[PDB]
Formats: C-alpha cells, structure tokens, sequence
C-alpha cells in the first residue's frame, strides 16, 4: 500500500513540524509566573526545544494555565482561550490550577480548571520546580509525536 | 545613617561641561554599554543539557509521595491520623481497620496531588516515619484520574525504590 | 560557546553568496566570456548599435576586430 | 537567461530570511547565556525550516475582519516590495544598471509605510488602528531624515548610478568624510526596519515577518555598498562579492547586537527625539557638504 | 508585449480614473489613485524617462496617498455595491470602450482636434548623441538660472508652513 | 593558539571511535564531550563523569535503545534511570 | 519591459506564497494631524532640495551655492518657527 | 493581572480606575477556619515574590502574642534569610522593571543569580521557592553543614555581577530620559495617603523600621 | 554659558556659520570654476578662416591658444 505509506511518511513529517517549536503564551498570576519566568532562565532554556515566551494569544500554540483561577478571573481567561488558532493545547501548571490546590475551599476559586477548559498537561508541584515542567512539555511534545491525524483522515 | 544619592551639580568648568556634551553628542556610554554586553557575549554559556545533564538538587528534596516498610517487614504506617490532622490541605484522607493478625491497619489511605502543596508536614509528623516526601518530581500527568492516588500506587511507588529514600533518610535522620 | 553560532552564520552567509556568484557567472556566461555593456546615456547605445550592427551575426559581443580593414 | 538571473536572486531571500532567523535566535541567545535551537537537528536549521512549515499548517482565525480584498492586498504588497527591491544593489555586477536607483529605493520604502497603514486599517477595530497609526508615523517620521542624509553622502559622488560609488569608494571608505552623518544614517535605517528600540507596542504574521527582515537584510546590504566596500578586480568578482557578503554580515550583526540591549523609546520622545535632536543637525550637514566641494575644488566628475 | 504598449498603459490609466471617479469609499479611491499614479509613471518613463516618473512617484505615490490614508483613519469612518457607482463605473467603461473602437477602426475621433490614429513611437529623437538625457541638465539648470523661481517657491512653502499651524490653532 | 583548539577539537571526535558514531550521539541530542567513561549500567546506559566543566555539567547520561523494547533511539524520557543512579546524578553525592 | 518581467515575477511567485498561505490549511486627535502636514511641507522641500547633485556642474557657480543655502536656510527657519512656536509639543 | 480602566484625553488621561481584586482567594476566612501552625503557609504565599520576611513577619506575630523569645542563632539565620529575601525582591522588581521597560538582559543575568539563590533556598529547606522553615517559637531543621562557603562566594561574585549591572544600566541615557520627568511624589501626600518603605524612603523623609 | 542646554543647537550653528561664512575666504573657489569650466560636453566647432586674425591656431598641437597646465600639476 504506497498510499498509506505516502500518508504515514507525511503524517510523520507534518507532527514533527508541530511538535518542533510550539511557542506557548504565558498567562501566569500568581507565583507560577515566577516560576515559568524561571523556566525562561539561563539554565534552563526553552528555545533549545524551539520554546518562545511570547505575549500574543492570536498565534501562540499551546497555553499554560498558572495560577490561582478566580470566579472574577475566569471569563477573561475563556475569552483569552477562545481567540486562539484551533490547533490548541493546554499545560495545566500548579496545584492551584490542576485540581483547585491549596485555596480548594473557598469560595471565588474555581475547582480546578476542567471547569473552564480541557487539560493536556498537568505537572503538578507547588511550584512544579523547572526539570518537572520541562519534562511534561517534553511530554507534551510526545503527545504531538503520537497523533496519527493524516491517517484517520485518509481511513475516516 | 543613612546615604542618600544625587546630591551635586553640573560644574561650570569648561572641561567638564564639554566631557558631558561629548558624551550628549557622541553616543559614547551607549558604546560602552554595548562593549559591556559583547563581554558577556563571549563568555561561556551555562545552560545544562536537560534530558542528559539533570539539575543539581538536596538531599531533603519534597518530592514523590512514597510510603516505606520495615526492614525485611510489613507496612510501616499504622492509621494513626496524624499526617491528616497537619495535613493543611486536607488531603489526606485515612480510613481504617484492623486485619487479622491483630495489629492495626488501614483500608484506604488517598492523597490528593491535586490538593497537595508539598510542605513536609506528614513527613515531619509521622512518628514512625511511614510516609516521606520523596526523591523525584516527574509526575507529568495526562487525565485527571491518575492524579488521585490510592494506597497501592503510593506502595508500588514506594517498592520501585526505597534505596533511595532509605539513602536519604539514612543522610539526614540527625536534623530531623 | 560562540563556536557553534558560526555554522548558522556560514550557512546563511552562503546563502547570500549565491547570488553575486551567479550574477556574476551569468553576465560573464551571456556574452562569451565579456561583461555586458551598460548604457547610462545615448551616445554609449548609438555606439553600441552601431557595434551590434557591424558584426553581422546581430549580436554585439563578438565585434569584427581588425579583420575588415580594407 | 534573464529569468535564470531572477529566479537566483528572489529564490535565495527565503533562504537567507529563515537562517536569518536563527542567526539573530542564537545571537540573542549567546547574547544571553542560552544555548539553543541546538536540540532539533544539527544546530538548528531545519528547526526554522519546520516552524515555518507550521506555521504554514497552523490554521488561521477565520475574518472577523472588513474588505477582504484588502486584507489581501496589503501584505502581498509588502512581500511584492521585499522581493523587487535587490535590484540595483550591486553584488559586484548589478542586476539591472540604472541612472538613478537609490531615489527609487527611498519611494520603495514609502509603499513599505502604505503596506502598513493599509494593513492596520483592514485588520480590526480602533485601538489597532490607532497603534498602528501611530506606527505609520514614526514610520514615516524618518523618510525625511534618511532621504537627507542619502542625498549628503552622495553628494560627494555626483551621480545617482550608484557604479560611480562603488568605483569612488576605492581609496577611503566613505565613514571617514561623514562619520556623524552615517550614524544618524544608520539610526534612521534601525527607523525604517522599525526594531528595538524604536517601539511596536492580524494575519499573515509569515508575511508580515518575511517583509520586516528581508528589509532588514536590504538596508544593510545597501548600508554596506553606500559607505564601504573593497576594490573591484574584473575577471574576478568573486573575491568582492566574499567581502561584501562578509561586511553585511558584520553590520546585521552588529544592527541585532544594538536591539538587544537597550529599552524602547517612549512615543513622544521619539519624536521629540528625531525633529529636536536630529533635523537641525542634518540640515547643518546638509550645508557642509554643500560647502565643502566649492572650497576642495573637487565637484565630482559628473558623467 | 508589442508595439502600442504606451498606449495600453492609457488605457489602463483612464481605467483607473474612472474607477475611482465611480465615488468608491475613499480608501478605494486612494487605491485607484495609486494604481493610476503607477501607470502613469510607467507611461512618462516609456518616453524616456529618466527622472520625471520616478521623481513624482515619490511625491504622490510616496507622501500624498500616505497622508491622505492617514487623514481617512484619523477623520471619517465608512463603517458598514451601490448601484450609483457601479452604473457609472459601467458608463466610464463604455466610453472607454466606445472611444477605442471607434478610434482604432478609423482616422479619427474628435473633440475638438485630429488625432492620426497609431501607435505612439511616433514621434521621437533619430538616436542623436544626447549624452546627458536632457530632463536631468534640464532640471539640473533649475538652481544656476533659477533666481526668482525657487525664491518664491520656498517663500510660498514657508508661509504654507505658517498657514497651518494658525488654522491648526496658532501657536 | 588557534589550531590547538583545532587540534583539541579533533580529539574528542577521532578519540569517539569514528564517524557515523560521533555522528550517532550529535543526532541524538547535542554532547561531544565523550571520555570519561565512568558507569556502565544494567539496562544499556551509561554515566559520564567529568570534572573539568562547571557545576552542571558533571555528570551526564547516554541511554540505550530498547531498554524496554520501545524502540528509545529517539524519544529519550525522564525516568529512564534506576534510582541509584538518580541519586548520583543529581549530584547529591560524590560516590557513584 | 524587462524589469517589468522582474516586476511581474516577483508578483506572481508572491501571489503563489499568499494562496498557498490561504488555500492549503482550508475618536482622533489633533496632535496627529500636524505631523502629517509638517512631514509633507518638509518632504515638499526636500523635493525641491534633491536636484541638488545634478546641478554642480555649471559655470555660474556663486549663484547656485546662495540659493541653494537660501533654501536650506529657509527650511531650518520654518523648521526653527514651528519650535519656538510650540508646535510640536506635549 | 491586573484591570485598569483608564479615561483619557488624549495620549493623557483624565482618570484611572484600577479594577483589581481578580486574584481573591479567600485566604482570611480560611486561616479563620484553621489553627496556627497549619495555617502559616497561607502567610507564606500570599506574597509570593518575598517568601521569608512574610514568615519572619507572621512568626514574630505569634511570638509577641505568644511572649517567647527565640534562640539567638535562630535569630541571626533568621536574619540571614531576611536579608537573601531583601535581596531576591529588589532584584526581581529591578528586573521585571527592566523587562516591563524594554531591555532584554539583564533580567536573565541577574535571574542567573536568583537561580542561585533558589538553589541555596533547595539545600536548606528543601523546596524550590516555598520554604515553610520558620516556625513560631524559632527556626525549624537548622542548615547543613557545607553552606557558609558558598553563601561567602555568592557574595564576592554578586558584589561584583551587581556592579556589573550598574555598568550595564544607571547612567544609560535613555532609561534616564525615559524615567526622570515623571511620577513625584508630595511629602504630604506620601504621609497621607499612606506609602511605606521604598516610597519613604525616597520621598523625603528618613523612616526605616 | 548655553553650551549645557542645548548642545546640539550650538554645534548646528557653529557648523552653519562656518558652512556660510567659509566659503568666501578660499585659494580655490577660482580652481573650482576653472575646471568646472573647461569640461567640454559639446563638440568645440570650428570657424571660418580669415577675417585676418592673428590668433586661434590651426593644429591642436601648436600652444598658440590658451591650454590647460595647471590640471597636471594639480
Ligand atoms: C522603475 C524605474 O525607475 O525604472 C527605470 C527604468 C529606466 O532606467 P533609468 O535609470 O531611468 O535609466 C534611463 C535608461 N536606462 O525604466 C524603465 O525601464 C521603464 C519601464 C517601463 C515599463 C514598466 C512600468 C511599470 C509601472
Ligand atoms: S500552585 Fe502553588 S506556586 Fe502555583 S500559584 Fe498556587 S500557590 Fe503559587
Ligand atoms: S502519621 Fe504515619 S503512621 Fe500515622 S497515619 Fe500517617 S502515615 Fe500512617
Ligand atoms: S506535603 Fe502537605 S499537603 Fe502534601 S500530603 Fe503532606 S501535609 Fe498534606
């Protein structure tokens, strides 16, 4: 089967192509900020795995939710999410943002941020120390090895 | 004491005013500013090659959450609720019973590492030393299922290597 | 350090390369091994239509040296 | 023959605008302490060749804008004028030999601000279009200023042919009879490529970025023919064409080198700082260069 | 890519004219007025051509269109085809059409003159040494005779400077 | 003092064991400063001790293909390594 | 005709990068208004200046460097007006 | 993030309205509904950037209710650890100064050093950032022993990297003409409306507690 | 005096006075309009022989008219 061979060939080709920079947004409140920051630092690089740190939501790839999530927050943070390219993914960084954390109950903080949009990635960590996080974006990076989107579009 | 800045004037000798508008039309701190940087240009760049050079770390790192047992013994922990009482956030959840042998036991011991905000807490207050904050953070999670862990999670996570940890605890027993 | 910047540097300035190279190659290529003239002002292009007249082939770099005297 | 030579000079600039790309990547980043992209591949180049290519696949936000006609018409202008414009630079021989190129160079500069202004009035809403306005004008704040100092450097050259420079900068370099005048020069050229430390704070963001470096890579290759240059032996052009592309290199470097270190102007003292600090000055240069070649006895041999 | 290509560029240029004088929204106006301005450019340079075209491309095609796409985004709007425009862009179109095909197969069609109906490589220089292509000794002789001329300009140009900064609220 | 470096440079790549084996591990992911050769490891790996680099660059891992049968020339993971190993390669210690 | 040949090239192989790019993944202020009238006035005049380096040769030289200071000066006095005149201010 | 509503006259203003509150969590009415010793993170992460002067604050809280003196070399590593954490926040709000502004490095260089910093912050505590390490009733888990070598290093090479840094920047030009002209601050308004520490002591008055 | 506050204004003027004033002390203003006059961009055309003049040589090697000798010596 040339054609399936063809397709796999360059179903490969195209998710290396994704998977090869992915340059996320930093949306960052509370002190996970600091720590993607320090994620950005000398020692550990993210333009090694073709990471930028950038500011604009209208071309960023993946988005990482870090932070402490708020009522008063969280439609902004959809309304960020939703003016995003649909080839999207998300990094749930924190223990306030994978599972609600330490202000769990409480009110004005919502449970998690299933609530609010699908996860990817959870690393979790309080903060998740630098090698933790670059390891679920190494993960994340695998997760964009193993798609297999050419091919269910050829056998769909 | 105290030591305040900017505290002088422009002088009025004609030397130093035409240094400081030499420096006004000639650009020249921005020069140096640039002769400053092209100096960290050629340094040597300390970046650690990730997957192959891991980053330096403690010996009481808070890390894994992985239970013990005695040596060449049974399970360590007893249910005595201590770790859920200083649990701050309240992610320990405990519910006992006792087994036939005549000791007490357990039935469910579950942490939220959802909730879990790693302090050292159940590490320092266990008496038996059953539950230690372990070696490695490398959680990296897909669902939200796999991060609700259950008592055989915690032992088969304890039972990968207690080597470790026992070389840990064997370091650094005499601060805590 | 800066060692390993130089093959992205090399590579991209031979990326700039090519195309003085070839330019170069090719208006040398074009008329047999001379330049191709350039006419900035009318006096260059009568002489050069001149030029490509005389040669006969109608073509102005081969230029009927001497051989037509008498 | 004639579209060999179009297809090896337009063909390459995609080329050279992705390396380009991590050139000045892996500059900031030794810049830094950073290594990378060194991971993907052999020092990173066909990781640009593939977040181009993704970038390509990404799926763009469907419009949500007006007059999409428009909205295609400006940045294929942009690119249009990034791709014609090499033309009478000469990499030793140029491509097409013109009486007067470098007015056309600066008129070319005037569609870059006419891509811009029409980019930013069909994207979006107001405040892009006021950002954007404010663009236009510290874009267009700085074709007076360049104009002026490319018609003072080469008045001690006569000509417009841009031949006749590269034959009378053979003896000394041309920084040595206006050193302040080419470095206001070359601030106002940081103006026009519109970088750090001059401020910027949509779709095809490829385009838009293509447009912005490949006027990059012009302007320092017409900064390095205008000023400088070695001599020129015929029968082998190879040996300038190496030289060249080595002094363009220096001075790209040296162009990222000045943005990677300083911090953004504010707006107002932008202008302030180009009209009070730079026009009267220009003006002054202007006139000394007026002045000077009636008093050497040295008008250049105009041809 | 023959021989009347001077005239197609008109042709192309009265296309322009007319249509932006259907009345679009002004930046379609400032669209067409460009696109004329370029071929227009490449009309005075098809008659040699040296400095003219290149020079007003700068000028209008280079900070006039700029400043008045700058004055449609700071004043109006046009926020959201008409038959009035359409219908007279159709009527520019058909007297387009109707002139040049009753020019190109005839002698003449007159306003009031006698337009010889050809190609324009008629009429032009016998290839004489011209050595300086005149247009630019021509305007290079604007300073060395042009006493009165430039003084009255730039006088005009500065009291221009001074007429809008008083109705533009002086001082 | 300039093709010493040259020179040097040479010695890490001849003294790898050839070519296409240099060329193995600048594909894998980025280390040409082979040498010191210090642990083998049950399940493939290996452990590279130096001490001529900075606090960082001590210790470094190279692992193997198919330690699990998963076809790892690629993909390297965190994880990889027994955990006496993690101990010595967080520099925790200075005994392998 | 030629560099139209280059013109329309580059044109084409543009058109063919955009619909690649498309096809494939299927108030104001016044303070606005005296730059733009302030760049066209200098621009103005420095269309008049640009000539300049055709116009150095010729045998009435005195003339040509007094006006085309005259010129130069003047800009610098309308440069120098709207200054003092607090024209472009904040 | 914060929300800021703004009304303008142009390129001016006329108002600003910072709209802030987004980042509430609840934190006092849970430290209501705990005791006090399970509670104490909650003052070490509400500031976040500081991360032991706020311990240091809540532990000497409970200590002057609580009328216990510590240990005098709690006291001195207590001080120790008030001053790396002085030090760590000044440089953050240098750096994030520098970056909010423009001015690309010298926020990675000196967070070079702040990754030093967290990596002494690492061998005492053990945690990254979030070192709970200050009970109530004096320092818990004293440091270990290999640490006043470095820490004497760290010093020598960062009295020379902030040297380096006033190289870099402070006496640049253009930062200067980018922030002198703006933000005064009256003496009457700055006792008034209730500014502390860097704001007195640069707006006048000689005040340090 | 004003040399602190608007530095760049004084050098503007200075180099402007100088620009204005500069060229009229000159050795070499009469260089300027010699060579620039003796360039000939037209053909030089002859002239009927003799309305009896005894002047304006027939060969272009004979030093009768006025040559050019201060081009070779600078
Ligand atoms: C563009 C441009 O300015 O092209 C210049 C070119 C004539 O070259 P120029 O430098 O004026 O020299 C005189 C004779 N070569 O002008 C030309 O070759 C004229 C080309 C006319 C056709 C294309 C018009 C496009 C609009
Ligand atoms: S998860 Fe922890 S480190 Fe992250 S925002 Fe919450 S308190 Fe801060
Ligand atoms: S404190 Fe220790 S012994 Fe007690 S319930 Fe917890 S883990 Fe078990
Ligand atoms: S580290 Fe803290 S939050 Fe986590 S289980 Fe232990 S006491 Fe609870």
């Amino acid at each position: 089967s040339r054609g399936e061979y063809v397709v796999a060939k360059l179903d490969d080709l195209i998710n290396w192509a994704r998977r090869s920079s992915l340059w996320p947004m930093t949306f960052g409140l509370a002190c996970c900020a600091v720590e993607m920051m320090h994620m950005a630092a000398p020692r550990y690089d993210m333009d090694r795995f073709g990471v930028v740190f950038r500011a604009s939501p209208r071309q960023s790839d993946v988005m990482i939710v870090a932070g402490t999530l708020t009522n008063k927050m969280a439609p902004a943070l959809r309304k960020v999410y939703d003016q995003m390219p649909e080839p999207r993914y998300v990094v749930s960084m924190g223990s306030c943002a994978n599972g609600g954390g330490y202000y769990h109950y409480s009110y004005s903080v919502v449970r998690g941020c299933d609530r609010i949009v699908p996860v990817d990635i959870y690393v979790p960590g309080c903060p998740p120390t630098a090698e933790a996080l670059l390891y679920g974006i190494l993960q994340l990076q695998k997760k964009i090895k193993r798609e297999k989107r050419l091919r269910i579009w050829y056998r769909r | 004491t105290y030591k305040y800045v900017n505290l002088r004037e422009p002088s009025m000798d004609m030397k130093s005013v035409t240094d400081r508008a030499a420096q006004t039309l000639l650009w020249t701190e921005l020069i140096r500013g640039l002769g400053m940087t092209l100096s960290y240009l050629f340094r040597e760049p300390a970046t650690i090659n990730y997957p192959f050079e891991k980053g330096p770390l403690s010996p009481r790192f808070r890390g894994e959450h992985a239970l013990r047992r005695y040596p060449s013994g049974e399970e360590r922990c007893i249910a005595c609720k201590l770790c859920e009482a200083v649990c701050p956030a309240q992610a320990i959840t405990i519910e006992a019973e006792p087994r036939a042998d005549g000791s007490r036991r357990t039935t469910r011991y579950d942490i939220d590492m959802t909730k879990c905000i790693y302090c050292g807490f159940c590490q320092e207050a266990c008496p038996v030393d059953a539950i230690v904050e372990g070696p490695n953070f490398e959680f990296s999670t897909e669902t939200h299922e796999e991060l609700l862990y259950n008592k055989e999670k915690l032992l088969n996570n304890g039972d990968k290597w207690e080597a470790e940890i026992a070389a840990n605890i064997q370091a650094d027993y005499l601060y805590r | 350090m800066w060692f390993e910047v130089l093959p992205g540097i090399a590579v991209m300035g031979v990326c700039l390369f090519i195309p003085g190279m070839a330019t170069a190659r090719i208006h040398r290529f074009s008329n047999g091994g001379r330049e191709k003239r350039v006419a900035h002002y009318s006096y260059q292009w009568y002489l050069m239509e001149r030029d490509r007249r005389v040669s006969g082939v109608n073509r102005y770099y081969v230029s009927k040296g001497l051989e037509n005297i008498d | 023959m004639f579209m060999i030579n179009v297809l090896t000079l337009i063909i390459p600039i995609l080329l050279a605008v992705a390396f380009l790309t991590l050139v000045e990547r892996k500059v900031l980043g030794y810049m830094q302490f950073r290594k990378g992209p060194n991971v993907v591949g052999p020092y990173g180049l066909l990781q640009p060749i593939a977040d181009a290519i993704k970038l390509f696949i990404k799926e763009p936000l469907r419009p949500a804008t007006s007059s999409i006609s428009m909205f295609i018409l400006a940045p294929i202008l942009a690119l249009t004028l990034a791709l014609t414009m090499w033309i009478p630079l000469p990499m030793p021989y140029p491509l097409i030999n013109m009486n007067l190129g470098v007015l056309f160079m600066l008129a070319m500069s005037s569609l870059a601000v006419y891509s811009i202004l029409w980019s930013g009035w069909a994207s979006n809403s107001k405040y892009a279009l006021i950002g954007a306005l404010r663009a236009v004008a510290q874009t267009i704040s700085y074709e007076v200023t360049l104009a002026i100092i490319l018609l003072s450097v080469l008045l001690m050259n006569g000509s417009f042919t841009l031949s006749t420079l590269i034959i009378t900068q053979e003896q000394v370099w041309l920084i040595f009879p206006a050193w302040p005048l080419a470095m206001m020069w070359f601030i106002s050229t940081l103006a026009e490529t519109n970088r750090a430390p001059f401020d910027l704070t949509a779709g095809p963001f490829a385009l838009f970025f293509m447009a912005e470096y490949a006027n990059i890579i012009m302007m320092n290759i017409f900064t390095t023919t205008l000023f400088l240059g070695a001599f020129h032996n015929p029968y082998m052009p190879e040996l300038y064409t190496i030289n060249f592309t080595i002094k363009s290199l220096l001075l790209s470097i040296t162009f990222l080198w000045i943005r990677a270190s300083y911090p953004r102007f504010r707006y107002d003292q932008l202008m302030h700082l180009l009209w009070k600090n730079f026009l009267p000055l220009t003006l002054a240069l202007c006139m000394w260069h007026v002045s000077l070649p009636i008093l050497l006895s040295s008008i250049p041999p105009q041809t | 890519m023959m021989t009347y290509i001077v005239f197609i560029l008109s042709i192309i240029f009265v296309m322009g004219f007319v249509g932006f004088s259907s009345k679009p929204s002004p930046i379609y106006g400032g669209l067409g007025l460009i696109v004329s301005g370029g071929v227009g450019c490449g009309i005075v340079l098809n008659f040699g051509g040296s400095f003219l075209g290149l020079m007003v491309f700068l000028i209008y095609l280079g900070g006039m269109m700029v400043v008045f796409g700058y004055t449609t985004a700071m004043a109006t709007e046009q926020y959201p085809s008409n038959k009035v425009v359409l219908g007279t862009f159709i009527t520019g179109l058909l007297m387009e059409f109707l002139m040049v095909y009753y020019v190109l197969k005839d002698k003449e069609v007159e306003i009031v003159f006698k337009f010889n109906g050809m190609g324009d490589w008629v009429i032009y220089d016998t290839g004489d040494s011209g050595f300086f292509s005149e247009e630019a000794m021509g305007i290079a002789a604007l300073y060395s005779y042009g006493t009165w001329l430039v003084i009255v300009t730039g006088w005009s140009l500065l009291i221009g400077v001074v007429v809008i900064m008083e109705i533009t609220r002086g001082n | 003092e300039l093709l010493q470096v040259l020179k040097r440079g040479l010695q890490q790549v001849s003294g790898h064991g050839g070519l296409r084996g240099y060329l193995r591990v600048l594909f894998r992911a980025n280390d040409v400063r082979v040498g010191t050769l210090v642990g083998e490891d049950k399940y493939g790996n290996k452990y590279y001790e130096d001490n001529k680099q900075f606090f960082g660059r001590h210790r470094w891992v190279i692992y193997t293909t198919e330690m699990n049968g998963k076809n790892t020339f690629w993909d390297v993971d965190g994880s990889m390594v027994p955990p006496e190993w993690h101990r010595w390669l967080h520099c925790m210690t200075d005994d392998p | 005709m030629n560099l139209m040949i280059t013109l329309l090239t580059n044109f084409t192989l543009a058109t063919l990068l955009v619909t690649i790019a498309f096809w494939l993944p299927q108030p104001f202020s016044m303070k606005f208004f005296l730059v733009a009238i302030t760049f066209l006035l200098f621009d103005l005049e420095i269309a008049l200046l640009l000539p300049l380096p055709w116009a150095s040769q010729t045998t009435n030289l005195n003339t040509m460097l007094t006006m085309a200071l005259l010129l130069i000066f003047l800009l610098a006095v309308s440069l120098a007006y709207e200054w003092t005149q607090k024209g472009l201010e904040w | 993030v914060l929300r800021l509503v703004m009304e303008l006259s142009g390129e001016m203003v006329r108002k600003c309205d910072p709209h802030i509150g987004l980042l509430h969590r609840g934190t006092e009415k849970l430290i209501e509904y705990k005791t006090y010793l399970q509670a104490l993170p909650y003052f070490d992460r509400l500031d976040y950037v500081s991360m032991m002067c706020n311990e240091q604050a809540y532990s000497l809280a409970v200590e002057k209710l609580l009328n216990i003196q510590p240990p005098p070399r709690a006291q001195w590593i207590r001080v120790l650890f008030g001053e790396i954490t002085r030090l760590l926040n000044h440089i953050m709000a240098v750096t994030t100064h520098a970056l909010d502004i423009g001015a690309m490095t010298p926020f990675f260089w000196m967070f070079e050093e702040r990754e030093k910093m967290f990596e002494f912050y690492e061998r005492v505590s053990g945690a990254r950032m979030h070192a709970a390490y200050v009970r109530p009733g004096g320092v818990h888990q004293d440091l270990p022993l290999g640490l006043m070598d470095d820490i004497y290093e760290f010093s020598k090479n960062f009295s020379l990297r902030i040297d380096e840094l006033e190289e870099m920047l402070t006496n640049n030009r253009i930062w200067r003409n980018r922030t002198v002209d703006i933000g005064v601050v009256t003496a009457e308004d700055a006792l008034n409306y209730g500014f502390s520490g860097v704001m007195l002591r640069g707006s006048g008055i000689q005040w340090d507690l | 005096n004003v040399w602190a506050k608007e530095p760049v204004l004084v050098a503007s003027f200075a180099i402007a006075g100088l620009a204005v004033i500069l060229p009229t002390l000159s050795p070499y203003t009469k260089y300027s309009l010699m060579i620039n006059r003796a360039t000939p961009y037209n053909y030089p055309v002859p002239l009927r022989d003799d309305g009896n003049m005894p002047d304006v040589p027939s060969h272009p090697q004979d030093p009768q008219g006025p040559s050019l000798e201060w081009l070779k010596r600078l």
